RNA sequence: UUCGUUAAAGA
RNA sequence: GAACGAAAGUCGGAGGUUCGAAGACGAUCAGAUACCGUCGUAGUUCCGACCAUAAACGAUGCCGACCGGCGAUGCGGCGGCGUUAUUCCCAUGACCCGCCGGGCAGCUUCCGGGAAACCAAAGUCUUUGGGUUCCGGGGGGAGUAUGGUUGCAAAGCUGAAAC
């Protein structure tokens, strides 16, 4: 109910209604700064989950010295997730700024097919990984109403992420969800940067919204 | 003695940079000039606000500083360079420097007028 | 083309500059540039590709219709003074010297700004804004020695950067083609001043010395 | 990416690098799409044509740009000769 | 010593994908490799390619495309029968529309998709996608 | 500026102390806090010049 | 952990070094190993080399220089202030003016 | 120049 | 299966400077039989034989290829009206500049790896396969017992179980 303040131009594109959708943004990889851009663009990507609530300890001359660590796994259903960590001395306020630092770090997932093109993709579009500290997450396509076969956590962020059929392989200390979590993360956003055989041809080479709307941002400046 | 703490230069600081012409060389004016602009409880605090006010403006009007700039100094740093001389910005015709640029304007075409002759040895480094 | 070809003030007054000659070591991408080594240790540009670079650079920055979306950053003496009156001269954002370091990724700080350009005179000298470059992906010209690496770097300009003549010759003829492609001034039309505040000022001493001795 | 009816599926089509020819990603911060303006004749005039140059992070961090941008747009026929 | 010279020319065209070149150099010349890179070519992961003959063994050179994620050679070179191409398939391509696998068929060297049209399977140079 | 009070627990253990110290927000009209505004603090005023010069 | 890439001295060559004393403790240490430096000294400290100039026979003539192979290791020569610690990004520097 | 020991637990 | 294999140790022959296991003392400590000092046996030396062990280390098998740069060094080869030495062309000598091959190395790097230290190899590995050899499967028991074998012996090689 408080006036946004927009800031850093993209912000301020947004509060002008150039930019329709967040494949407007993801077209071009601009660096988003502030958290409620996606909230204002996907109203349904609220959809999150704690996954876990640690505590680590720095030892002074008082002690322990405690302060907890929040993991919030952000995601819209139709293909748009993302993982947020931060560390604070109060619960709350690490779960905010997880939840912040999740609406920074969303990314989109590339949605593919088993093998038959009749539509509403259901899978990955290959067989992708991720490495975060050593843990390696292989993700494999599966075929339709398979379902998501893996530990809860990342079952969970597939869940969230859109797809409906996968097989999962992983290796490492699974136990630890801090690095878990990201190699799925760094799994699932490796799928758009698989070279793809049926993205031969040279791209349009669409105009980036700062020249298409420049003026509105002198304007808006000035 | 005159240690003054980053409170006492920051204060200093958005009094020259919200108000400069307010102010002048003249410690007895600035104090009041700075006691009508701000709202300062103790008066060890205004005399030593007062005092590096003054410090600053002695050391803006009679050189330019990096760590205060307004527009109006920026107008002076644009006033004090426009004087500009005219005796080394373009020599006479005759140049000499190296038979390696003197082949470079052999074999990229013009006119190649100056003599363009030395010879070194290898005792480079 | 055929007027963008270079000319004989041109080359008088990059032989008068000394630009020509760089530096003493070699950079594996600045062979292409390099074209004759030289005894006594320094080594010889050619001038056609530093021109075309420069013409490149001159396109890249014309390219946007607002020129307040090009920063143009040196934080050494020799390009501090260029920097100013180079963005006092069309469009460009004066900003030299002292970095501080977070001017482009952090927003609590007001000196924060959103370009969709840059162009820096020294990479060593600046290799904070080079590593800035890389959150707000904006392209880089950098006017490079032969002596200086290039990580995120588009565009560069063969030069010498540490001669001061050299460096105030490079703003000139920069903003000299700036401004000829943006339509200010023609082709058949000289500068109007001769390139001393894009060069440099000695202080006090022997400014005033010789103040003294033309009175 | 299409199916058996012919329909535009993907959500976006990325942009393929004009360096190396490899997907620039949503989160690659570390890339550029790179503008340079087109020349008229004699007079020199400014044109509003213009092309586009995209470098990906791998490239712009190795420091393969420099002489990618000189061969890209020699085969152009706008940098040299 | 020297040995499975269409591995070592898969090493260098792999490497020269992951840094980003534009052409490699190939020091050994097999009809192998000749028919390997003519089915890349043929679907179009590579480009032209121009074999300088030499009295010896030749010098292949390969034009890349910046296209290929991963080339190479299984190595003992197994004898696949028909029926058995599945577990190639599930183990060795990223998915089912993707990728191909070059087969050492008894009518030349051939492509995966080509090997089950033709009916004839057999030996396996590598992989490519 | 701080309201300080020290009090005791008696629990099963003994006692216990209890150290409460609040310091008060700055109210220049009221009874809730403090009228005196603080030595450290140096509020300043607006730029409150504007347009019209000669003419 | 590995605490130098040069593990203490030079031998990266060969496989054997031979083993000079030591010059307090007089322990056997490889030479590329031990610390090896070179004192130039004055024969006569310099408090006194203006009293023998005086009451010499020649007219300062003679300034002879004593030379010695210094030769410690590196148990001893940290006792001995020599060869004092450093931080990690402050090992991989050279010789001090 | 030399100066020994202090368990189990307890955040 | 075979040849060498540091130091120590064993069997003969010659000597015995120095150091020096054991040993004897002189000291410090609550206690030295130790660290400090004095003397000194075997050994340390050489020629013949045996033993085959080490933090025998780069704690990193060998062969072949690929993937950045830079400044040096050692050895050959090549080029450069440059300098310096003989008496003067003449040939190598010394220095300088650059390249080639393989060698001991170093600095930086988001080339990539790894848990990190760090590594142009410890990279080309879930996008997993160039050839080949030897070895590890929680820590102790234990490199022990019991067998086989080598050795003059000390011991070496192979080497389990209960708990
Ligand atoms: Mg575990
Ligand atoms: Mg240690
Ligand atoms: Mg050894
Ligand atoms: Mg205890
Ligand atoms: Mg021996
Ligand atoms: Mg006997
Ligand atoms: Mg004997
Ligand atoms: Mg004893
Ligand atoms: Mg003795
Ligand atoms: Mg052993
Ligand atoms: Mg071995
Ligand atoms: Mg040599
Ligand atoms: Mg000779
Ligand atoms: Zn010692």
């Amino acid at each position: 109910d408080k006036e946004w303040m927009p800031v850093t131009k993209l912000g301020r594109l947004v509060k002008d209604m150039k930019i329709k959708s967040l494949e407007e943004i993801y077209l071009f990889s601009l660096p988003i700064k502030e958290s409620e851009i996606i909230d204002f663009f996907l109203g349904a990507s609220l959809k999150d989950e704690v996954l876990k609530i640690m505590p680590v300890q720095k030892q002074t001359r008082a002690g322990q010295r405690t302060r907890f660590k929040a993991f919030v796994a952000i995601g819209d259903y139709n293909g748009h997730v993302g993982l947020g960590v931060k560390c604070s001395k109060e619960v709350a306020t690490a779960i905010r700024g997880a939840i912040i630092l999740a609406k920074l770090s969303i990314v989109p997932v590339r949605r593919g097919y088993w093998g038959n093109k009749i539509g509403k993709p259901h899978t990955v579009p290959c067989k992708v990984t991720g490495r975060c500290g050593s843990v390696l997450v292989r993700l494999i396509p599966a075929p339709r109403g398979t379902g998501i076969v893996s530990a809860p956590v990342p079952k969970k962020l597939l869940m969230m992420a859109g797809i409906d059929d996968c097989y999962t392989s992983a290796r490492g200390c699974t136990a630890t969800l801090g690095n878990f979590a990201k190699a799925t993360f760094d799994a699932i956003s490796k799928t758009y940067s698989y070279l793809t055989p049926d993205l031969w041809k040279e791209t349009v080479f669409t105009k980036s919204p700062y020249q298409e709307f420049t003026d509105h941002l002198v304007k808006t400046h000035t | 003695g005159r240690v003054r703490t980053k409170t006492v230069k920051k204060a200093a600081r958005v009094i020259i940079e919200k108000y400069y012409t307010r102010l002048g060389n003249d410690f007895h004016t600035n104090k009041r000039v700075c006691e009508e602009i701000a709202i300062i409880p103790s008066k060890k605090l205004r005399n030593k606000i007062a005092g590096y006010v003054t410090h600053l403006m002695k050391r803006i009007q009679r050189g330019p500083v990096r760590g205060i700039s307004i527009k109006l100094q920026e107008e002076e740093r644009e006033r004090r360079d426009n004087y500009v001389p005219e005796v080394s910005a373009l020599d006479q015709e005759i140049i000499e420097v190296d038979p390696d640029t003197k082949e470079m304007l052999k074999l990229l075409d013009f006119g190649s007028l100056s003599n363009l002759q030395v010879t070194q040895p290898t005792v480079g480094m | 083309l055929d007027v963008l070809q270079m000319k004989e003030e041109d080359v008088l007054k990059f032989l008068a500059a000394g630009t020509h000659l760089g530096g003493t070591n070699l950079d594996f991408q600045m062979e292409q540039y390099i074209y004759k080594r030289k005894s006594d240790g320094i080594y010889i540009i050619n001038l056609k590709r530093t021109w075309e670079k420069l013409l490149l650079a001159a396109r890249a920055i014309v390219a946007i219709e607002n020129p307040a979306d090009v920063s143009v950053i040196s934080s050494r003496n020799t390009g501090q003074r260029a920097v100013l009156k180079f963005a006092a001269a069309t469009g460009a954002t004066p900003i030299a010297g002292r970095f501080t370091p977070g001017t482009f990724t952090n927003q609590i700080q007001a000196a924060f700004r959103e370009p969709r350009l840059l162009v820096v005179t020294d990479p060593r000298a600046d290799h904070q804004p080079l590593t800035e470059a890389s959150y707000v992906n904006l392209p880089t010209i950098a006017l490079c020695n032969t002596d200086s690496p290039l990580r995120y770097v588009d565009i560069a300009i063969p030069c010498n950067n540490k001669g001061a003549h050299s460096v105030g010759l490079m703003w000139w003829m920069l903003a000299r083609e700036v401004l000829r492609m943006r339509g200010t001034i023609s082709r058949e039309h000289p500068w109007e001043v001769m390139p001393d505040l894009y060069f440099y000022r000695d202080p006090e001493e022997i400014e005033k010395e010789e103040q003294a001795a033309a009175e | 990416m299409q199916n058996d009816a012919g329909e535009f599926v993907d959500l976006y089509v990325p942009r393929k690098c004009s360096a190396s020819n490899r997907i620039i990603g949503a989160k690659d911060h570390a890339s550029i799409q790179m503008n340079v303006a087109e020349v008229d004749k004699v007079t020199g005039r400014f044109n509003g044509q213009f092309k586009t140059y995209a470098i990906c992070g791998a490239i712009r961090r190795m420091g393969e740009s420099d002489d990618s941008i000189l061969r890209l747009a020699k085969a152009d026929g706008i940098v040299s000769k | 010593v020297r040995m499975n010279v269409l591995a070592d020319a898969l090493k260098s065209i792999n490497n020269a994908e992951k840094r980003g070149k534009r052409q490699v150099l190939i020091r050994p010349c097999s009809k192998v490799i000749v028919r390997f890179l003519t089915v890349m070519m043929k679907h179009g992961y590579i480009g032209e390619f121009e074999i300088i003959d030499d009295h010896r063994a030749g010098k292949i050179v390969v034009n890349l495309t910046g296209r290929l994620n991963k080339c190479g050679v299984i190595s003992p070179r197994f004898d696949v029968q028909l029926k058995d191409l599945e577990k190639w398939q599930n183990n060795l391509l990223p998915s089912r529309q993707f990728g191909f696998i070059v087969l050492t068929t008894s009518a030349g060297i051939m492509d995966h998709e080509e090997a089950r049209r033709k009916h004839t399977g057999g030996k396996i140079l590598g992989f490519f996608f | 500026y701080v309201d300080t009070a020290v009090r005791h627990v008696l629990l099963r253990q003994g006692v216990l102390g209890i150290k409460v110290k609040i310091m008060l927000p700055w109210d220049p009209t009221g009874k809730i806090g403090p009228k005196k505004p603080l030595p450290d603090h140096v509020s300043i005023v607006e730029p409150k010049d504007e347009i019209l010069p000669t003419t | 952990t590995k605490k130098r890439r040069n593990n203490g001295r030079a031998k990266k060559g060969r496989g054997h070094v031979q083993p000079i004393r030591c010059t307090n403790c007089a322990r056997c240490v490889p030479k590329d190993k031990a610390i090896k430096k070179f004192v130039i000294r004055n024969i006569v400290e310099a408090a006194a080399v203006r009293d023998i100039s005086e009451a010499s026979v020649f007219d300062a003539y003679v300034l002879p220089k004593l030379y010695v192979k210094l030769h410690y290791c590196v148990s001893c020569a940290i006792h001995s202030k020599v060869v004092r610690n450093r931080s990690r990004e402050a090992r991989k520097d050279r010789t001090p003016p």
